[PDB]
């Protein structure tokens, strides 16, 4: 997650925030399903939660 | 990881009824089930319907302390833990013997008090958390 966040990163529906973590993820580092639900929960627990909208 | 609820393979978890399966080298069978059910998780779990058949059943609940190496101030659920309740404390016949006494005791209470169905006892606590609880995983 911080890999990413440092990478790639630069109302904040995380529509875009998790299809490009699943992509990622799928990609960079192996194949495998990503379940979001509490994934937003995961990145507000990330640095990214400072400059985050927690509300949609 | 966080766990989906089929709605199914439930009903029979919580329906005082029967329900029948089938054991590795013989035949099948059927049987009452007579079982308290209890389950945690740190991730939340999935609810995908709404109807009053399966909210009728379930309590939720969420816990509030938190232990921590370093019992962080200006927290009163922040504590430390005590790894000699997991290495030890469980193992010991006689805390054993006193949770047996403990558990005993309060079923006797809720034999003479609120005669003896659980859906008697008044948690406004627990009813409003689980109200809150259906208010989400309503999608």
């Amino acid at each position: 997650l911080h890999r990413f966040i440092t990478e790639r990163v630069v109302v904040y529906n995380l529509s875009e925030v998790v299809t490009a973590y699943a992509e990622w993820y799928n990609t960079n580092i192996n194949v495998k399903r990503h379940i979001a639900l509490e994934l937003s929960q995961e990145l507000e627990n990330s640095v990214l939660e400072k400059y985050l909208q927690w509300s949609p | 990881k966080s766990e989906v609820l089929n709605t199914s393979r439930l009903k029979e978890m919580v329906n005082p009824g029967d329900v029948t399966a089938r054991e590795l080298n013989q035949k099948q069978e059927s049987f009452q089930m007579t079982a308290t059910m209890v389950a945690a998780s740190n991730y939340n779990f999935i609810i995908d319907t709404t109807d009053h058949g399966t909210w009728r059943r379930l309590r939720h609940y969420r816990s509030k302390v938190k232990f921590c190496h370093n019992p962080d101030p200006s927290n009163p659920y922040e504590k430390k833990e005590d790894p000699r309740f997991i290495h030890e404390y469980i193992m010991d016949p006689d805390c054993q013997n006193a949770f047996f006494s403990i558990l005993v005791y309060f079923w006797e209470k809720l034999q003479k008090e609120y005669n003896g169905q659980i859906k008697k006892v008044f948690c406004p606590t627990i009813e409003s958390e689980t109200e809150a609880y259906r208010k989400s995983q309503d999608t």
